[PDB]
RNA sequence: ACGGGCGAGAGACCGAUAGCGAACAAGUACCGCGAGGGAAAGAUGAAAAGGACUUUGAAAAGAGAGUCAAAGAGUGCUUGAAAUUGUCGGGAGGGAAGCGGAUGGGGGCCGGCGAUGCGCCCCGGUCGGAUGUGGAACGGUGACGAGCCGGUCCGCCGAUCG
RNA sequence: CCCGUCUUGAAACACGGACCAAGGAGUCUGACAUGUGUGCGAGUCAACGGGCGAGUAAACCCGUAAGGCGUAAGGAAGCUG
RNA sequence: GAUGAGUAGGAGGGCGCGGCGGUCGCUGCAAAACCUUGGGCGCGAGCCUGGGCGGAGCGGCCGUCGGUGCAGAUCUUGGU
């Protein structure tokens, strides 16, 4: 359960993928090694079953 | 970007809430990392 | 005497990076917010308005018990708080005996 | 309910793989222990001696872990358990845990006779 | 949840201190609660048990007895009431030890010290 | 991790996987180091040449302080530009950044690899390599020495 | 009986999947085993094998490195299975299309700057199903420190490889054996 | 499932509050799943109640032979509070039958379970009828 | 800095052959001329309510009887494994016994040990019955818009079926 | 043919084993090395210490030109790179 | 489709014991432990269960930890 306060101080303190954090000097957000994890997304798309 | 509603009480008297929803609710989800860490510092105590 | 007495000097503590800390703090943070995770996980969260749970600034000045529960109820997180009242239980074991009754 | 397997069960071996010379000594159990002796009879296997078990033995997948009665055996511990059976009672049977007291076990055996599950030991504690 | 730096959750402690308590604080932990008139009169919850009060037992197979204390043996950590007995096989009456905690106080002895007691124990509730 | 270990695998299997024969014994070999010339010196000489002997002079009391040479190479001298420093030099053909290595602490410049391509630089140091000078020169800065 | 080796059976170990927990891993895992099922494509299947592979059999590929490999065909989608890390030697920064399991923050900055864009393979998967216009990519596999170990022992003739020592000093596996003057040389 | 199915099955395959295993992890190992939209109750990406979007809901209302179908709204993911849109059937068993399609396959919703969801219908419906009118047969001729 | 002294708080530690040698009148009993050596030993019951009285016996005790939820808890008293022993019952035995494999005799055990339902008709009893018309809330898709499509429940005119 | 063991060779006129219960033996630590998992990456490492904080031995935050390892090597060395 | 010997030795997958972080449960309508020509599952380590006794606690599952598995050692203590 977040308060208001909390959940917009969230920003501050762990930034984003773009910009850097306040709180965290230099920290950054990870990535991971699949940008969209949905896979029946992208095995049934139009590309691969052509 | 999406919205997240917040939820108001009776006692309060504006419903005004609509706040971004922060990068962090979007990371990556790692089981294997934070079972790593979590069993890892658990020992620090 | 035992064969290899036990000592103090065993290494008991760990030196995790603090990045790697982070990526577990994120992590955790993120999956709080997936519903069928928090479900999976042994929350009753059926009531909940909607996740990620936001509630007004107003509940940080709350100063009673009885008021804390009433603002649980409103916001529908009561029945969880609920359930780990019920699951109170003494420990199996000899932990029962070690101070973590 | 009908059970839905239908190849017969066979049993390679229905013995028991004791150890050996627990006979003889009261201290060795029966539990099987591979000897490892340099010169065992058993290990090296002279015929008319205690036989050594081996995955040759193994029972046919399609009726392993089959009981005699067609079902397969699914411990419960109380009538909400009891229900994940609803849809597997052709190849599923429920065994109410030994602890489970006799106050529970009377609405599990009436639970299950709603559903159609088969109780292999629902005479227990009555 | 405990923050006094000076006292411990410990439970052999606990159960430590509690077994040789004195008899002074043997006197404190052996208090029942009040009446529902007394309590209402007097703004008190509960007293230490004393020999000459009546008292009534509200536990145990003498839950419907009452009686004035006959004796408060801190050592066994029991009191006496007059007629809560019972015969032996000898066939001689002897008293049975209840403890104070089982039972209410429906008139108090009453001296300066008791009073004494009782005013500050309700300056305190207000 | 003791679940892990192997010796819970080798549990009744005699010998701990130490051999019925050869046997696990104390120090059948003697203990560290042992007979580094003599029986051991097949696994000294073809694993440790040189390990044997001495060679060179002594230095009695040495202090690596007054050693102390950090040193960097002129395709890491860029590096060290900030970046708006990096694109008004870009900009401005008529001037060069002025690199005091000295304040990142570096003492001395190696030649290694090259410049970016048309740029000129000055360069501040206490020491230089010959070759580091020249490249520096071809692309038309300068060396400035400092101490 | 019969005259075989081992009953016939094959004593040759390679993996069949990854030893990671990385759940993005397993997708991309699942991804790629279909396509290699569904298409029979050499590329999808060099990907898949990559993929199972551990970290050191991953390396990663330096930028200017990529550079100098994608000068000529910036038009291509270059690909690694690995990570691609920033190099301050590199000066200027070519649009490139690139697609790998992780990059560093310098390296995607950098890389955006110049106006190429950092793919993750299922976009790769998206765009080029089949590895169509691709440039496979490997980072140096045997330039890291353990491998100068490895080889003839240091003390044999003609061997280069590097010894096990705690320190390197004057006194530090310098007299006998490596030198004339001591004993022998080599 | 605000993230992707495909990633949280693959991170609740492996351990669960609703997972019920038993008898080890050998040969002998058998597993089940608790979900209450889980209509076969099988540990399975394909039944899984937790990692799909679109999920079916089965069960027994408390009184007079009331049949509850609930199916997962496919927005309101994020709601758990009406996440559910819940149908209750006091009609004919055609009826239902005929409304559990029309609800599951008719709309394309997940044709795949279509057969799984008329299966345990029928299965609610015997159970039913059976704890009204109590047991009269013992089902065990073929 | 701090395994001594006084006083405190904790533990992913041990749980009476463990943990200090010592959970107990333990550095005790006991041994050695001496310096020294050094054990074993925890658990009735909620409460003694700790077994009155009769009878046999020299007595210890036995047989009755009484207390208790319980003596299948009776003061070396929660529970009470194995080795080993007595009694009764079954069985076998020409200088070992035991054991592997296959049947048989005898015994023991097992009713999910082994079913009685299903389909089509007639009679009777209950519960509901459109693609029509209104209301309640709601969903699929789309773009958590329009449009299209759709299920659940309730009220009526027909239909007269399930 | 009686197990365990040493042995080229054990049923051995080879050693241990009268019987039962409980206890009973590759551990912890330091320096390295390969392999594998994880984070970051020409960097990496805040837990010497400091600011705090579950009223708190945890968790969180902090690297000024700090330091270690890496980022350059070859010489006994001057020294060059 | 082919194939199946294994001491020393290596490795994989599993069984079992006691804690810790979580989760799901059982128990005075009787837990643990122990007993049993009751029954069953697994090649096996083992596991599930009927009946008895006992009279107060215990278990499954996911991670993680360890003073974690005995037939021997003229092994130790106790008992016979
Ligand atoms: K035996
Ligand atoms: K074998
Ligand atoms: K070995
Ligand atoms: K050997
Ligand atoms: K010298
Ligand atoms: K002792
Ligand atoms: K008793
Ligand atoms: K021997
Ligand atoms: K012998
Ligand atoms: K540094
Ligand atoms: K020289
Ligand atoms: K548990
Ligand atoms: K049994
Ligand atoms: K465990
Ligand atoms: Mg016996
Ligand atoms: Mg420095
Ligand atoms: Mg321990």
């Amino acid at each position: 359960v977040w308060t208001k306060s909390a959940y917009e101080k969230l920003d501050g303190i762990y930034g984003s993928f773009d910009k850097a954090s306040e709180k965290k000097k230099g920290y950054v957000l990870p990535r991971p090694k699949m940008a969209n994890a949905d896979l029946a997304r992208i095995i049934n798309s139009d590309e691969v079953q052509s | 970007i999406p919205t997240t509603t917040v939820q108001s009480f009776e006692n309060d008297m504006a419903t005004d809430g609509a706040v971004p929803l922060p990068a962090v609710m979007k990371a990556p989800i790692r089981p294997d990392v934070v079972t790593y860490v979590h069993s890892n510092i658990s020992k620090n105590a | 005497r035992m064969f290899a007495p036990t000592k103090i000097w065993r290494r008991w503590h760990r030196k995790i990076p603090v990045n790697q800390k982070r990526y577990a703090v994120a992590s955790a943070i993120a999956a709080s917010a997936v519903p069928s995770l928090v479900l999976a996980r042994g929350h009753r969260i059926e009531s909940v308005p909607e996740l990620p749970l936001v509630v007004s600034d107003s509940v940080e000045s709350i100063e009673k018990t009885s008021n804390a529960i009433k603002a649980l109820k409103q916001i529908g997180a009561y029945p969880d708080a609920e359930k780990a009242k019920d699951s109170h239980a003494i420990r199996p074991g000899k932990g029962k005996m070690r101070n973590r009754r | 309910a009908v059970p839905l397997l239908t190849k017969k069960v066979v049993k390679k071996r229905v013995k028991r793989f004791i150890r050996p010379q627990s006979d003889r000594r009261i201290t060795v159990k029966e539990s099987w222990r591979r000897p490892k002796g340099i010169d065992s009879r058993v290990r090296r296997k002279f015929k008319g001696c205690v036989l050594m078990p081996n995955i040759g033995y193994g029972s046919d997948k399609k009726t392993r872990h089959y009981l005699p009665n067609g079902f397969k055996k699914f411990v419960v511990h109380n009538a909400s358990e009891l229900e994940v059976l609803m849809m597997h009672n052709r190849t599923y049977c429920a065994e109410i845990a030994h602890n489970v007291s006799t106050r529970k076990r009377k609405e599990i055996v009436e639970r299950a006779a709603q559903l159609d599950v088969v109780i292999t030991n629902k005479l227990a504690r009555l | 949840m405990k923050y006094n730096p000076r006292v411990s959750s410990s439970r052999r402690k606990s159960r430590k201190a509690h077994f040789t308590a004195p008899s002074s604080v043997r006197r404190v932990l052996m208090s029942a609660p009040l009446s529902s008139d007394l309590r209402t009169k007097y703004n008190v919850r509960s007293m230490p048990v004393r020999k000459d009060d009546e008292v009534q037992v509200v536990r145990g197979t003498y839950k419907g007895r009452e009686g004035k204390v006959v004796q408060v043996y801190r050592k066994k950590w029991v009191i006496h009431i007059e007629r809560i007995t019972r015969e032996k096989v000898n066939g001689s009456t002897v008293n049975v030890g209840i403890h104070p905690s089982k039972v209410v106080v429906t008139k108090l002895r009453l001296d300066k010290d008791r009073k004494s007691l009782l005013d500050r124990k309700a300056k305190g509730r207000a | 991790t003791t679940r892990f270990k192997k010796n819970r695998k080798k549990r009744g299997h005699v010998s701990a996987g130490h051999g019925r024969v050869g046997k696990h014994r104390k120090h059948p070999g003697g203990r560290g180091n042992a007979g580094g010339m003599h029986h051991h010196r097949i696994l000294f000489d073809k694993y440790h040449p040189g390990y044997f002997g001495k060679v060179g002079m002594r230095y009695f009391h040495k202090l690596r302080n007054k050693f102390h040479c950090p040193t960097i190479n002129i395709d890491n001298l860029w590096s060290l530009v900030p970046q708006e420093v990096k694109d008004k030099a870009k900009s401005s053909n008529a001037t060069a950044p002025f690199i005091d290595v000295t304040q990142y602490g570096y003492f001395k410049v190696l030649g290694k690899g090259v410049l970016p391509q048309n740029q000129a630089v000055v360069v501040k140091a206490k020491l230089i390599s010959k070759n580091a000078e020249k490249k520096i020169k071809e692309a038309g800065g300068a060396v400035v020495l400092t101490a | 009986g019969i005259d075989l080796k081992a009953g016939g059976k094959s004593k040759k170990t390679k993996r069949t999947a990854p030893k990671s927990d990385d759940v993005y891993l397993k997708l991309l895992v699942k991804l790629y085993r279909f396509l290699v099922r569904r298409t029979g494509s050499k590329f999808n299947a060099v990907i898949l094998k990559r993929l199972f592979m551990s970290k050191i059999n991953k390396p990663p590929l330096s930028l200017s490195r990529l550079i100098s490999y994608a000068k000529g065909k910036e038009d291509k989608v270059v690909v690694i299975v690995g990570t691609i890390t920033d190099d301050v030697r590199a000066y200027e920064v070519p649009a490139l299309k690139v697609c790998a399991l992780r990059f560093t923050k310098t390296a995607r900055a950098r890389i955006e700057k110049a106006g190429g864009e950092c793919l993750t393979f299922d976009q790769l998967a998206l765009r080029a199903p089949l590895g169509q216009n691709t440039l496979l990519l490997r980072g140096p596999k045997n330039a890291r420190e353990a491998v100068k170990h490895f080889g003839p022992a240091p003390g044999v003739p003609h061997s280069h490889t590097k010894p096990f020592v705690r320190s390197k000093g004057r006194k530090f596996e310098r007299a006998r054996g490596r030198r004339n003057s001591r004993g022998y040389k080599a | 499932t605000t993230v992707p199915g495909q990633l949280v099955w693959e991170i609740v395959k492996k351990n669960n509050s609703f997972l019920v295993k038993e008898f080890g992890n050998g040969t002998a190992g058998v597993v089940f799943s608790k979900e209450p939209n889980n209509l076969y109750n099988l540990h399975s990406y394909k039944h899984s109640g937790l990692a799909n979007k679109k999920t079916v809901t089965i069960q027994a209302e408390g009184k007079d032979k009331s049949v509850l179908l609930a199916t997962s709204k496919t927005k309101k993911q994020n709601k758990p509070s009406t996440l559910l849109n819940k149908s209750v059937m006091k009609k004919e068993f055609r009826r239902m039958s005929k409304a559990v399609t029309n609800q599951v396959a008719d709309n394309y919703y997940r044709p795949d379970l279509k057969k799984a969801a008329l299966a345990r219908l029928s299965a609610v419906n015997r159970s039913l009828k059976v704890a009204k009118s109590g047991v009269k047969k013992k089902n065990r001729q073929a």
